[PDB]
């Protein structure tokens, strides 16, 4: 039921102007990544070539090339969040899970996002569509508690 | 069992038929300008011998074909 | 001469008003759009550049063409800086020196120092632009690099291993400077978007979406390999051999587009062939065949010595020239005295030059004393020269290929330019991506329809054979409505005939609503297409073998010309009725006789005023009767009264219809000479054999599809020791003529003096101007890029009443399906030149593009062996289920002789020029294991007859 979903998605975005990006968003949202078995149909329905459909997928970071773990943990690494000790939070958390920055697994996936808008709340994280701020060395406990 | 020459003649006739004005003159002129001695001779022999499977337009145009030496 | 040829200017040339600017103390005048870099180039002041080329639009990647301009803050790039009046620019200030040094430093920090052991040494644009700026040190101790195979602590994750999948070029990314002149070229020039930049930033690497180039959507055109400065994408012939020293301008021996190449030569050893940026046929672009496939000239199978047999059943005999010619001439004179001069004949070759063609038609007319000559034109594009002769007066094209740059619509009947004429398809796509519209009347989905970034497009997927019904319907639509141009008709054409034509076409029986039953195309779509074609300001028709090669080809061509005349798409750039000629010098061959009804110049043979001039110039008595045509030749030989034949540069067996009949007619032939490079299918029935010369060893000209006369130069030396014209004059003098030609210049002078149009043609002209359209007399000295610009040639166009006649190749119970025969990009017609190259990768076996629904019932699957039970023979082939073709339609290819495809083809042909019916044949496709009863026998004969002793 992959071709079906993909065809439905493409039908949903038929006639738009520059509809590649939205189509790719929807694809990623459906499966979890942009499968190489879905570079061709998109290109065909949009009149592009596999090459461009691959280049677009490569340029952008939000488009996964392979799936992530059951959970995901994005952790800002920008100036503000760095200021109020993001490094410490990072260390504590990666020791808790045992996965360094960028190092993924089947359980989780620790990565950087470089901003969330929570600059005032300097230490900021995104755990499974849930934003968290003021991440002290204690909040990490609950971060991992609800996150097996 | 169609002779290639008869076939070509009938084809040319079928074409030149739908045209306006003199329809046989052009046919004869074409057959004269394109075909060779033995072929023209064979076609004239056909039209003189009254072989069946031939367009009457060709039968009418034959006399006007370039003479064979 | 122009600088665009010798020098690589920075950016593409623009049209606009004169703008004056001062480049580093040098006054310059260039169009407004033109960039600073290109103007500086035109001024002689060179500014360092690595990522900017003329072929593609400029990008600000290198940052090496920075120049200080008065009134502009900072150091802006010349490539992306349009000129302005009175602008004073400074090319080389100290600051700019420093900055360019820094940028080259950053480059080379990530580049291997494999100079002195790399393929592109002396032909690399990174090395000269690194020496130009004056880099003397690199201060960046790099740890992160793409080339280093082994990094600290182990393998480099960035390192990408070389790719040698494609037999013609290799991709070593270790040396890539990301500039994207490969991407830009593949996307802008060729039009097949097979290359992209995978990654973001330093991690960015050029790549096709596939493991290797071969598995991708790459057609091997080498426009990336031509535009890659840093040996990343490099020809293998430059790896095996050293970098070439000299250059020589020649042309391709394919496709009739006449892509002008420059062969890069190292001594006498051909290293590579790269376009010249000259010739309006190709502005620095090419395809697989011309670019790479030139290794047939250096093949071991090539025959280099004459061979005489005396009996097909007997083996060959390697022999010198003298006694070969003696035997030949003896047999010829015997047969001549016995059966007459009309018992002889020649078959000229388009593949050869026009000089050789002239010599051959002379040999057939002056020496032999007959009018029995012919050529490949007779199976392809002969109806064209009848239709456009009956309508306009010229049996030739109407526009060049630059005209397409100004078109606004493209109507393609029976063509597949993506395969047939790739370099035309490129410049077509260049326009299609720029808004222009497209109508395709082919029954088979062509790749031109599925081009990327396409504008609007209509596809009339009809049934093969019904090509005139559709045109008639278009006409009925345009006439019932009122969209046509009355001013055009009244000025350039006749009205009294137009009235009859309209009253005929206006009949409601030739309407789109009634033809849908027999044609298979919808009515609404057809009406829409017609309205679109009629409405557009500058439309253009391009037609090929889907109209000509049928039972009604001349009729269809006439209908097409009627359309083009009615609508008013004639006598202007962007509009015309262009036939897409095939082989090189088909136009030149047809112009230099090569027909049994004319003399050089499309003059009839019965013309006394012409025969007089020719008898006067040749000092010999000629005949006034038109000669036999190949079908006639063979039918005669079967019946008798035809004994001799001198086949030049042609394969009358594999490349002709009803293989059985043609073989039977070629067998009953006391003498059949062969004059090809290789031992061919036709030479299996030969008694004599004379080696030939390739376009590399030749010297002369080629007359392509757009009437352009390109010049062919000698780069190698003849391996047989003699060119084709030399062999022809050998034979002619050995028979008794008495010619003395030491150079084709004299021959061309003769041609000029004899026929008009070439009256002003001289090799000096061809060198200086470069190329000429053959209608070049004292009037129109420069040439005639466009025909019928001021009134037609006959004086007034003619509207002819075309009609649809049911073809005799209709389908029935035991022959339900239909058949078609076409081509591929990689391989050429018979592949006697191309199968002997590395182009057997893309196509090494001919296949059958059957439809899925027409496969399930029979039990066919992709990769299965099937038999084509036709009426005129039988054959076996490997199947391919595809939704490309329509149901009840089939498509085969004739490139490979292992599969005898033309044994299925029937003897049915056109009415005027007798051009065979290659594109329609009622077949039956079934499943089978045993190949055939014909293929077996053919193989046996070819094996027992190609033995030398
Ligand atoms: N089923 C089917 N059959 C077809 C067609 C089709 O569409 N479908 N198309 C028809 C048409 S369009 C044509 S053009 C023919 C084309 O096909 P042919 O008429 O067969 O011409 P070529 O493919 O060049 O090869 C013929 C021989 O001439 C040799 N030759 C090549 N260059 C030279 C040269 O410079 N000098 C000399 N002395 N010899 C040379 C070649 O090596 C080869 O041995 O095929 C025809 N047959
Ligand atoms: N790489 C490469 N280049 C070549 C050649 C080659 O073999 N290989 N061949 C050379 C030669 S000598 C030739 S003649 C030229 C010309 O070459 P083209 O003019 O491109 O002709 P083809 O590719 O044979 O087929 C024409 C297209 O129209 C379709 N068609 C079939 N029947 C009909 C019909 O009834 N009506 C209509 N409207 N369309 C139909 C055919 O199926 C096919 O897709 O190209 C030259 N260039
Ligand atoms: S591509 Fe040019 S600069 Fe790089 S190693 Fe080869 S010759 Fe040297
Ligand atoms: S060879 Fe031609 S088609 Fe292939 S990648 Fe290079 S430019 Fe593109
Ligand atoms: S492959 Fe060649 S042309 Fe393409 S980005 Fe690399 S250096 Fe430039
Ligand atoms: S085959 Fe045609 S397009 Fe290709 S290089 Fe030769 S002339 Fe040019
Ligand atoms: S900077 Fe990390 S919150 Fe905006
Ligand atoms: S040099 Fe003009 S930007 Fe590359
Ligand atoms: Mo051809
Ligand atoms: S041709």
């Amino acid at each position: 039921t992959d071709t079906a979903r993909l065809r439905a998605i493409l039908a949903a975005h038929r006639g738009r102007e520059g509809a590649l990006l939205p189509i790719l968003h929807d694809v990623q949202a459906a499966f979890g990544f942009i499968p190489e078995d879905a570079y061709a149909p998109i290109a065909a329905d949009l009149g592009l070539t596999r090459a461009e459909v691959a280049g677009v997928v490569g340029f952008y970071h939000d488009f996964r090339k392979a799936p992530a773990g059951r959970h995901v943990i994005k952790l800002c690494r920008a100036e503000a969040c760095q200021a109020m000790g993001m490094d410490a939070v990072q260390a504590r958390l990666e020791s808790a899970l045992g996965l360094r920055l960028g190092d993924s697994s089947e359980a989780v996936t620790l990565e950087a996002v470089y901003c969330l808008g929570l600059c005032a709340c300097a230490p900021a994280a995104m755990v499974d569509d849930r934003l968290v701020g003021r991440l002290d060395a204690a909040a990490v406990a609950g971060i991992v508690a609800e996150l097996g | 069992s169609d002779d290639k020459i008869i076939r070509m003649a009938n084809q040319i006739a079928a074409f030149f038929a739908v045209q306006p004005g003199d329809r046989a003159g052009p046919v004869a002129a074409h057959i004269s300008e394109n075909w060779s001695a033995p072929m023209r001779a064979a076609l004239l022999a056909h039209v003189a011998a009254q072989s069946p499977g031939l367009d009457p337009l060709v039968i009418a145009a034959a006399p006007q074909i370039r003479p064979v030496p | 001469p122009p600088l665009d040829w010798t020098q690589d200017m920075g950016t593409p040339k623009r049209e606009g008003a004169p703008v004056h600017l001062t480049i580093d103390g040098v006054e310059v005048t260039v169009p407004a759009g033109t960039s600073v870099l290109r103007a500086a180039a035109e001024a002689g002041i060179s500014i360092p550049k690595l990522c900017a080329t003329d072929n593609v639009e400029p990008v600000g990647s290198c940052r090496l063409c920075m120049v200080e301009i008065e009134g502009m803050r900072g150091t802006p790039t010349s490539c992306t800086t349009p000129v302005a009046p009175g602008m004073r620019v400074h090319t080389q200030t100290p600051q700019l020196q420093k900055l360019r040094r820094g940028v080259m430093e950053l480059y080379i920090s990530d580049h291997p120092l494999d100079c002195l052991t790399c393929a592109a040494n002396g032909d690399c644009e990174l090395q000269d632009m690194a020496g130009a700026v004056g880099l003397r040190e690199v201060r960046y101790q790099a740890k992160d690099t793409h080339f280093a195979r082994r990094d600290a602590t182990g393998p480099n994750p960035r390192y990408i291993p070389k790719d040698n999948s494609n037999p013609y070029f290799s991709y070593d990314p270790a040396k890539c400077i990301v500039c994207m002149r490969c991407v830009r070229a593949c996307e802008e020039v060729q039009g097949t978007f097979a290359l992209t930049v995978m990654g973001r930033g330093f991690d960015a690497r050029i790549s096709p979406a596939a493991p290797d180039f071969l598995s991708s959507d790459c057609v091997s055109c080498g426009a990336c390999v031509q535009a890659c400065p840093t040996a990343t994408l490099v020809e293998k012939s430059v790896e095996r051999i050293g970098t070439p020293e000299r250059k020589v301008v020649t042309t391709c021996a394919y496709c009739g587009v006449g892509c002008s190449f420059e062969a890069h030569m190292l001594g006498d050893q051909l290293v590579r062939m790269v376009p010249w940026k000259g010739g309006a046929a190709n502005r620095g672009h090419s395809c697989v065949k011309g670019r790479f496939a030139y290794g047939y000239a250096t093949h071991q199978d090539r025959i280099l010595k004459p061979m005489i047999r005396d009996k097909i059943t007997d083996p060959w005999r390697e022999v010198n020239w003298t006694e070969a010619l003696d035997f030949t001439a003896t047999r010829l004179r015997a047969l001549r005295d016995s059966h007459g001069a009309d018992a002889l004949g020649v078959i000229t070759s388009s593949r050869c030059t026009n000089e050789e063609t002239y010599l051959v038609q002379k040999l057939a007319r002056a020496v032999f004393g007959t009018n029995n000559t012919d050529t490949c034109a007779r199976v392809c594009h002969s109806p064209t020269g009848y239709g456009l002769k009956q309508t306009f007066g010229t049996s030739a094209g109407t526009q060049d290929f630059d005209s397409v740059e100004e078109t606004d619509l493209a109507l393609v009947i029976g063509a597949n330019p993506t395969d047939g004429h790739p370099v035309f398809a490129s410049r077509l796509r260049k326009r299609l991506r720029a808004g222009a519209k497209l109508i395709v009347v082919d029954p088979r989905r062509i790749d031109l329809l599925n081009t990327p970034h396409r504008g609007e497009a209509w596809h009339l997927q009809l049934k093969p054979g019904t090509n005139v019904a559709v045109m008639t319907a278009m006409a009925h639509v345009i006439v019932t409505e009122q969209i046509f141009d009355k001013r055009f008709i009244g000025d350039r054409c006749d009205w009294d005939e137009w009235a009859d034509y309209a009253e005929f076409v206006a009949n409601p029986e030739y309407a789109p609503e009634a033809v849908e039953s027999l044609t298979g195309v919808p009515a609404g779509l057809l009406r829409q297409a017609a309205r679109a074609y009629a409405a557009a300001p500058n439309a253009a028709i391009y037609y090929g073998l889907g109209v000509t090669e049928h039972s009604q080809g001349s009729t269809t061509v006439i209908a097409i010309a009627n359309l083009a005349m009615m609508t008013g798409n004639i006598g202007r750039p962007g509009v015309g009725v262009n036939p897409l000629r095939g082989q090189n010098n088909v136009q030149g061959s047809c112009d230099m006789g090569s027909f049994p009804h004319e003399f050089p110049g499309y003059r009839h043979v019965s013309d006394d005023a012409t025969r007089g001039l020719f008898e006067r110039t040749w000092g010999v008595t000629l005949s006034s009767e038109p000669g036999l045509r190949i079908p006639n030749m063979l039918d005669a030989a079967v019946e008798g009264r035809f004994k001799a034949l001198y086949v030049q540069g042609e394969d009358i067996l594999q490349s002709d219809p009803d293989t059985r009949h043609v073989s039977a007619g070629l067998a009953a032939m006391d003498l059949v000479i062969v004059h090809d490079l290789f031992l061919n299918e036709t030479a299996n029935y030969a008694h004599v054999f004379l080696p030939g010369s390739t376009f590399l060893e030749k010297d002369g000209t080629f007359t392509n599809a757009e009437r352009r006369i390109n010049r062919v130069r000698r780069v190698m030396a003849p391996k047989a020791g003699f060119a084709d014209w030399e062999v022809t004059q050998m034979l002619a003098n050995a028979l008794g003529a008495g010619w003395h030609y030491t150079h084709p210049s004299e021959i061309m002078a003769e041609i000029a003096a004899t026929t008009p149009g070439f009256a002003a043609v001289t090799y000096e002209m061809l060198d200086a101007r470069g190329s000429v359209q053959w209608p070049c007399n004292e009037k129109a000295p420069e040439g005639s890029p466009i025909m019928h610009v001021e009134g037609f040639v006959r004086g007034k166009g003619r509207f002819i009443r075309t009609a649809y006649l049911p073809t005799d190749e209709k389908t029935g119970p035991r022959f339900p399906l239909l058949l078609t025969t076409g081509r591929i990009l990689s391989q050429y017609n018979v592949g006697a030149q191309t199968r002997r190259t590395e182009n057997t990768v893309w196509h090494g076996e001919d296949r059958l593009e059957i439809h899925p629904t027409d496969a399930e019932t029979r039990g066919i699957r992709d990769g299965d062996w099937v038999r084509l039970a036709s009426r005129a023979g039988e054959t076996t082939l490997r199947a391919t289920v595809t939704d490309r073709v329509s149901p009840g339609v089939v498509y085969t290819t004739f490139h490979h002789p292992d599969t005898q495809a033309n044994v299925v083809t029937t003897d049915t042909s056109d009415w005027a020029t007798n051009c065979p019916e290659y594109k329609v044949t009622a077949v039956q496709v079934a499943a089978s294991n045993g190949p055939s009863d014909w293929q077996q026998d053919y193989a046996a004969q070819a094996a027992a007859a190609r033995r030398i002793e």
